[PDB]
C-alpha cells in the first residue's frame, strides 16, 4: 500500500504533540526508515534515520537530541516523539522506507506526508538553476555541484536525485551510474564523472514537472540541495 | 636427601607441566575452534594447569630460601592466583562432570541444555564465583612479619581480632565447598551415568561394545581417582594443622614439598591425560 | 514372429550404426592439442572464505554481473551472497528443505532451486514488496531435479529424475517441449553461449545434444565406465566437460557428431560432483569426492596444480562471467573463491 | 515394448542422417578460440592489484 | 567506509543472526528416514503419530520434535539421492511379517521376502550409513497369525525343521534379518513386531532415538 502520516495541526511552541505514522501495506522490518521535513518556502532535509529492527539510528547535527524516532515491526508503524517544538520546526514530515543492500534502491517510496505548524564538516551540494523555463519535448539539462567527492576506490558514486510534483509527494529517479528507479520512464540517464551533477533528460513531457533535489548518502547527516522548479 | 631433589623437582615437573600445557594451547589453536560446549573447558582448564605450573616456580623460591625477595603486591597477586585457579579448577571439574550426567543420564534436557552459549554463560558464572572469592582473598590477604625467625613472611592478613574462629569459619567453609560437594556431586554424577550406561539397550555389551563401555569407565574412575589422590592429601593435612594445634616438626617439612609435588604433578599430567587421550584430539592431530 | 522381426530389426540398425561409426573414426586430439607451448604450474590461494550456513550444500550459481552469489544448502534456506565483501543479500526460506540445484536468471530478477520435492520453485528478487516472493512453482516431474539452469526470464531449463530434460515458461507455467531418450536419470545440464542448445548427462554414461527450438536430440556421447555426475560447456560453445564417478575428465565436442577420447587419471579414484570452464579454454577445473580439486589443463592434458582447501566434498564449483575468480562449494558449509 | 523401440529406430536414424561432419575441424575452431582468446584470463594470468577485488 | 555499507553489513548480519537461530532448531529437532516395501505398512506407520518426491509430517512425542522422510514416491533409483541421509538420526523400515505366503500379488517372477532381503542388505552394508540406528519393524503381524496356520512355512525358507508354529517362524525372520549387518560393535536393531492397529510403538521409536541421541552425546565429548 502506501506509508500513511498521522497528526499534525497547530502546536504550543517548545511543547508536545502526537505525531506518528500509520503505514501498512508493505513489508516494514527489513526497511532502513527516515524521516524528511520541507519548510513551506524551501526544499527538503532529513531529519531522522533508523535502520531495520531499529539497529543504527542516526539524526541530523541541528536535531541531536532533540526528536524521538522509533519503530514498532509488529503494527508496522512508525513514531516520531516531540520535545522543544521551536517555531523553527514548521514543516511538514515525509516518512520514507529504504531498503539497503548490494543494488538496492534507498528512497524509493516516500508518504504523503503530515503538516507541522507550529503556532505563537557536512558535504553541501547545491543547484545553480532555479525556476528554469521549460517547454514540452525539449531537452532539458539539470545542474549539481558537490563540496566534496563522491567515489570511491570500488567505484561507487553516491548521488540520488529526486523530484516532487506541485501538491504532491517526492519520487525517485536516478540513483548510480545507469540505474533508474521504478516506475520512471527511460528518458533521464544521470552523468557527471567527478563531483559535479547532470541529468540528460532526451526528451520532456507533461509529467516531467516539478521541482528537482539532490542529495548525498555518503555522509549523515543527508541535506538536499536547493529546489529547482522546472515551470513552463 | 632434602637439598639435592628440589632442583630436580623443580626442573622436571615444571617443565613437564610447562610443555604440555604450551602444546595443548597451541593445538587447540591451530588444530581445533570453539565449538563444542566441552572445548571451551578443555581450553579452560589446560589455562588454569598453565597458571599454576607457573606459579609453580614462584612457590619453589620460596620454598628454597625460605623467604620471598619479590614484593608484598606480587605476593597478593599470587595467592590470588592460586585461590582463584584452584577454586576455579574444581568448579569446571564439577560442572563438566554435571554436564556429562545431564548429556547422558538425561537425553531430553541436554539438546535444550548444551548449547555452546549456555556452556559458556554458566563456565562465566562459575569464574565470576571463583573471581569474587578471590578479591575477597586479596582485600582479606597480605603479609606480615615472622617474630621468631626475624623474616617477611607473607601469607592471609587474619588478626588477633578474628581469632581462630573466623580462620576456621572461612577454612572449613572453603573445604566443604571444595572437596565435599564437589566429590559427592562428581560422584552422584558419574555413578548415576555408568548406572544409565547400562541400562539403555545400545551399548550394554556385545564383542566390542562392552570392552569399550568398560574402557570408558576405567578412564572416567582414573580421572576421579588421579583427582582423589591429588587434592586429597594437602586438604586433609591442612585441616589437621587446622582445628585446634598439631603443629610442625622435621617431618612437615619434607612432606610438604613432596605433598605440594602431587599438586603440581597433578597440574602437570592433567592437559597431558586428557588431551592426549581424547582421541578426537588424536584424530586430528594427523 | 513380430517381435522376432523388430529384435532383428534393432540388431540390424545397431551393426549399420557401429558400422557407420567405425567407418567414421579419423582423427584426434592429442597432438594437436599438444603441439602448443606447455602450460606453467597454477598456484593459487583462498581469498574470500565464504562462511554463513550451517548445513551440507550442493549447489551454486554465479551471478549476473559477476558479484552476486547463490547458494543452495539442506538448512531449508536458499541464501545469495556477495563475492568481494563476503556479506549477504537476501535469505530465500524454501518450502522444500531438499535442494540439490539452484540457478541465477541472467536478468537477476528470478532465482530458482529444486530437489527431491519433485518441484520447481521460481523466486522473484526484484519486488516492491521488501522479499523474495515465489512467482510460478514448476510441477510435472516424477524425479528429483538436477538442474534448472536458465535462458531468459521465461525459458527455464530443468533436468529431473524422470529421465527426462524440460523447458517451460512463466506466464502460463506450462513445459512446451520434453527431452525423452536419456535412460538413466539426468545428473547435471549445460546450456550453450547462445542460448539455443543443451547439452545433458545421465545415468546410462552417455552425453546427448539437444536443440531447444525443435525440442529433439541431435547428438550422442557415450561409452563410460560410470553415471556422468558433471556436465559443462565450452567458452567457444563447441565442446563439453564431461564429470562422472569414475575421476575421468573427458573433453567432447557439440560438432565431432561422435566421440574425442577417454580420459583418465590413476592418482585419483573418487568421484567427480562439478566441473566448471575457464575464459580462455586452456585449464579445466573439476569438483572432486576426495576434498579438493583439480586444476586440468585441457591441452596437454596435465594437472597444473593439485588445488586443495576443502575439508569435505566439493559438490558444487562455478566460475565468474568474467573468469575473475572460481568458487568451490563443497559439503562443509562452506565456499571457497580462488583466484 | 513396441512404440519405445519405433521411438529408438527413429531417433537413431535421425541421428544417421546429419550433414558432412568430420573432427579435426571440430578441433580446428576450438583451436582458433584458444588462440584468439587467451590473453583475458585472470585465472591463469596474475591479475594485478588493480583487479582481483575481494579486499 | 560508506552508509550504504554500513547497514549492507548489518543486515547482512542480521540474516547470519537469523540463520544461526532457525538453524539452530536442528539441533533439537529428530529426523527419521522411513523406507523399505510399498504396500507393506508404509500407511500404516504413517496413520500412526502435491508431492510427488519425499512426503513430510510432522508430530511431537513427549518434547522431541520429530521429521518423517517418506521417500517411497520417488520412483527412480535410490544410489544418486540416499546420499542426502548421511546425518539422520535413525532409519525406520516397514516390511511385511505377512510375506511368506504372497509372491508378488501383481506377478510370478520372485518373492516380496527376496527383495526386501536385497533392500536390507543394499541399506545395511552401505558405506553411507555405516554408524546408523535401525529401527526395523515387523509390522502386520495380527494377520500373520491365521496364514501360519494352513500354508506352511516351508514354501518361503526351507529350513524350518520342526511344527509351524508362530514364535520359531517370527525367530527364524529375526536371524534372518539380524545376521545381515557387517557390525554389530557400532549398531543396534530396534526390532520391534507390531500390527496395523497397534498401538505405543511411538514410545518404541521414542527410546531408540533415546539410545541413538545418547550414543551421540558420547561421541560429541570425544571419548567414545
Ligand atoms: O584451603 C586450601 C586448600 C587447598 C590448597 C590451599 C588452600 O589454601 C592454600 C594454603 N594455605 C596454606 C597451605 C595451602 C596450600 C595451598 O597453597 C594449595 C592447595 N594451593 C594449590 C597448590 C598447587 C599450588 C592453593 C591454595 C592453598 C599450606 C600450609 O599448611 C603450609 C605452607 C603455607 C604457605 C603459605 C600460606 O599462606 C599457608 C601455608 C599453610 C600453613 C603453613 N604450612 C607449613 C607448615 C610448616 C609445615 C597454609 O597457609
Amino acid at each position: 500500500v502506501q506509508l500513511v502520516e498521522s497528526g499534525g495541526g497547530l502546536v504550543q511552541p517548545g511543547g508536545s504533540r502526537k505525531l506518528s505514522c500509520s503505514a501498512s501495506g508493505f513489508a516494514f522490518s527489513s526497511f532502513g526508515m527516515h524521516w524528511v521535513r520541507q519548510a513551506p518556502e524551501k526544499g527538503l532535509e532529513w531529519v531522522a534515520y533508523i535502520s531495520s529492527g531499529s539497529g543504527t539510528i542516526y539524526y541530523a547535527d541541528t536535531v541531536k537530541g532533540r526528536f524521538t524516532i522509533s519503530r514498532d515491526d509488529p503494527k508496522n508503524t512508525l513514531f516520531l516523539q516531540m520535545t522543544s517544538l521551536r517555531s523553527e520546526d514548521t514543516a511538514m514530515y515525509y516518512c520514507v522506507r529504504s531498503i539497503y543492500y548490494y543494488g538496492s534502491s534507498p528512497f524509493d517510496f516516500w508518504g504523503q506526508g503530515t503538516t507541522l505548524t507550529v503556532s505563537s564538516s557536512d558535504i553541501v551540494m547545491t543547484q545553480a538553476t532555479s525556476s528554469v523555463p521549460v517547454t514540452p519535448g525539449e531537452s532539458v539539462s539539470i545542474s549539481c555541484r558537490s563540496s566534496k567527492s563522491l567515489l570511491h576506490s570500488n567505484g561507487n558514486t553516491y548521488l540520488y536525485w529526486f523530484l516532487q510534483r506541485p501538491g504532491q509527494s517526492p519520487q525517485l529517479l536516478i540513483y548510480r551510474m545507469s540505474n533508474l528507479a521504478s516506475g520512471v520512464p527511460d528518458r533521464f540517464s544521470g552523468s557527471g564523472s567527478g563531483t559535479a551533477f547532470t541529468l540528460t533528460i532526451s526528451r520532456l513531457e507533461a509529467e516531467d514537472v516539478g521541482v528537482y533535489y539532490c542529495m548525498q548518502h555518503l555522509e549523515y547527516p543527508l541535506t538536499f540541495g536547493a529546489g529547482t522548479k522546472l515551470e513552463l | 636427601a632434602i637439598p639435592v631433589i628440589i632442583t630436580a623437582v623443580y626442573s622436571v615437573v615444571f617443565v613437564v607441566g610447562l610443555v604440555g600445557n604450551s602444546l595443548v594451547m597451541f593445538v587447540i589453536i591451530r588444530y581445533t575452534k570453539m565449538k563444542t560446549a566441552t572445548n571451551i573447558y578443555i581450553f579452560n582448564l589446560a589455562l588454569a594447569d598453565a597458571l599454576v605450573t607457573t606459579t609453580m616456580p614462584f612457590q619453589s623460591t620460596v620454598y628454597l630460601m625460605n623467604s620471598w625477595p619479590f614484593g608484598d603486591v606480587l605476593c597478593k597477586i599470587v595467592i590470588s592466583i592460586d585461590y582463584y585457579n584452584m577454586f576455579t579448577s574444581i568448579f569446571t571439574l564439577t560442572m563438566m562432570s554435571v554436564d556429562r550426567y545431564i548429556a547422558v543420564c538425561h537425553p531430553v534436557k541436554a539438546l535444550d541444555f548444551r548449547t555452546p552459549l549456555k556452556a559458556k554463560i554458566i563456565n562465566i558464572c562459575i569464574w565470576l564465583l571463583s573471581s569474587s572469592v578471590g578479591i575477597s582473598a586479596i582485600v582479606l590477604g597480605g603479609t606480615k612479619v615472622r617474630e621468631d625467625v626475624d623474616v617477611i613472611e607473607c601469607s592471609l592478613q587474619f588478626p588477633d581480632d578474628d581469632y581462630s574462629w573466623w580462620d576456621l569459619f572461612m577454612k572449613i567453609c572453603v573445604f566443604i565447598f571444595a572437596f565435599v560437594i564437589p566429590v559427592l556431586i562428581i560422584i552422584v554424577c558419574y555413578t548415576l551415568m555408568i548406572l544409565r550406561l547400562k541400562s539403555v539397550r545400545l551399548l550394554s555389551g556385545s564383542r566390542e561394545k562392552d570392552r569399550n563401555l568398560r574402557r570408558i569407565t576405567r578412564l572416567v574412575l582414573v580421572v576421579v581417582a588421579v583427582f582423589v589422590v591429588c587434592w586429597t592429601p594437602i586438604h586433609i593435612f591442612i585441616l589437621v594443622e587446622a582445628l585446634g594445634s598439631t603443629s610442625h616438626s622435621t617431618a612437615a617439612l619434607s612432606s610438604y614439598y613432596f605433598c605440594i609435588a602431587l599438586g603440581y604433578t597433578n597440574s602437570s599430567l592433567n592437559p597431558i591425560l586428557y588431551a592426549f587421550l581424547d582421541e578426537n584430539f588424536k584424530r586430528c592431530f594427523r | 514372429s513380430e517381435l522376432d522381426q523388430l529384435r532383428q530389426e534393432a540388431e540390424q540398425l545397431k551393426n549399420q550404426i557401429r558400422d557407420a561409426r567405425k567407418a567414421c573414426a579419423d582423427a584426434t586430439l592429442s597432438q594437436i592439442t599438444n603441439n602448443i607451448d606447455p602450460v606453467g604450474r597454477i598456484q593459487m590461494r583462498t581469498r574470500r572464505t565464504l562462511r554463513g550456513h550451517l548445513a551440507k550444500i550442493y549447489a551454486m550459481h554465479w551471478g549476473t554481473d559477476s558479484r552476486l552469489l547463490v547458494s543452495a544448502s539442506q538448512d531449508g534456506k536458499l541464501i545469495i551472497w556477495d563475492s568481494y565483501t563476503t556479506n549477504k543479500v537476501h535469505a530465500i526460506p524454501l518450502r522444500s528443505s531438499w535442494v540439490m540445484t539452484c540457478a541465477y536468471a541472467p536478468s537477476g530478477n528470478y532465482v530458482a532451486c529444486g530437489g527431491l520435492d519433485n518441484i520447481c520453485s521460481i523466486y522473484n528478487l526484484k519486488t516492491r514488496e521488501g522479499n523474495v516472493r515465489v512467482s510460478r512453482e514448476l510441477a510435472g516431474h516424477t524425479g528429483y531435479l538436477s538442474c534448472c539452469r536458465f535462458l531468459d526470464d521465461n525459458q527455464i531449463v530443468t533436468s529431473s529424475g524422470d529421465t527426462t530434460c524440460a523447458l517451460w515458461d512463466i506466464e502460463t507455467g506450462q513445459q512446451t517441449t520434453t527431452f525423452t531418450g536419456h535412460t538413466g536419470d539426468v545428473m547435471s545440464l549445460s546450456l550453450a553461449p547462445d542460448t539455443r542448445l543443451f547439452v545433458s548427462g545421465a545415468c546410462d554414461a552417455s552425453a546427448k545434444l539437444w536443440d531447444v527450438r525443435e525440442g529433439m536430440c541431435r547428438q550422442t556421447f557415450t561409452g563410460h565406465e560410470s553415471d556422468i555426475n558433471a556436465i559443462c560447456f565450452f567458452p567457444n560453445g563447441n565442446a563439453f566437460a564431461t564429470g562422472s564417478d569414475d575421476a575421468t575428465c573427458r573433453l567432447f565436442d557439440l560438432r565431432a557428431d561422435q566421440e574425442l577420447m577417454t580420459y583418465s587419471h590413476d592418482n585419483i579414484i573418487c568421484g567427480i560432483t562439478s566441473v566448471s570452464f575457464s575464459k580462455s579454454g586452456r585449464l579445466l577445473l573439476a569438483g572432486y569426492d576426495d576434498f579438493n580439486c583439480n586444476v586440468w589443463d585441457a591441452l596437454k592434458a596435465d594437472r597444473a596444480g593439485v588445488l586443495a582447501g576443502h575439508d569435505n566434498r566439493v559438490s558444487c564449483l562455478g566460475v565468474t562471467d568474467d573468469g575473475m575468480a572460481v568458487a568451490t562449494g563443497s559439503w562443509d558449509s562452506f565456499l571457497k573463491i580462488w583466484n | 515394448s513396441i512404440a519405445q523401440a519405433r521411438k529408438l529406430v527413429e531417433q537413431l536414424k535421425m541421428e544417421a542422417n546429419i550433414d558432412r561432419i568430420k573432427v579435426s575441424k571440430a578441433a580446428a575452431d576450438l583451436m582458433a578460440y584458444c588462440e584468439a582468446h587467451a590473453k583475458e584470463d585472470p585465472l591463469l594470468t596474475p591479475v594485478p592489484a588493480s583487479e582481483n577485488p575481494f579486499r | 567506509l560508506s552508509a550504504e555499507d554500513k547497514a549492507a553489513v548489518e543486515r547482512s548480519k542480521m540474516i547470519d543472526r537469523n540463520l544461526r537461530e532457525d538453524g539452530e532448531k536442528a539441533a533439537r529437532e529428530v529426523k527419521l528416514l522411513l523406507l523399505g516395501a510399498g504396500e507393506s505398512g508404509k500407511s500404516t506407520i504413517v496413520k500412526q503419530m502435491k508431492t510427488t518426491g519425499i512426503v513430510e509430517t510432522h508430530f511431537t512425542f513427549k518434547d522431541l520434535h520429530f521429521k518423517m522422510f517418506d521417500v517411497g514416491g520417488q520412483r527412480s533409483e535410490r544410489k544418486k539421492w540416499i546420499h542426502c541421509f548421511e546425518g539422520v538420526t535413525a532409519i525406520i523400515f516397514c516390511v511385511a511379517l505377512s510375506d511368506y505366503d504372497l509372491v508378488l500379488a501383481e506377478d510370478e517372477e520372485m518373492n516380496r521376502m527376496h527383495e526386501s532381503m536385497k533392500l536390507f542388505d543394499s541399506i545395511c552394508n552401505n558405506k553411507w550409513f555405516t554408524d546408523t540406528s535401525i529401527i526395523l519393524f515387523l509390522n502386520k503381524k495380527d494377520l500373520f497369525e491365521e496364514k501360519i496356520k494352513k500354508s506352511p512355512l516351508t514354501i518361503c525358507y526351507p529350513e524350518y525343521a520342526g511344527s509351524n508354529t508362530y514364535e520359531e517362524a517370527a525367530a527364524y525372520i529375526q536371524c534372518q534379518f539380524e545376521d545381515l549387518n557387517k557390525r554389530k560393535d557400532t549398531k543396534e536393531i530396534y526390532t520391534h513386531f507390531t500390527c496395523a492397529t497397534d498401538t505405543k510403538n511411538v514410545q518404541f521409536v521414542f527410546d531408540a532415538v533415546t539410545d541413538v541421541i545418547i550414543k551421540n552425546n558420547l561421541k560429541d565429548c570425544g571419548l567414545f
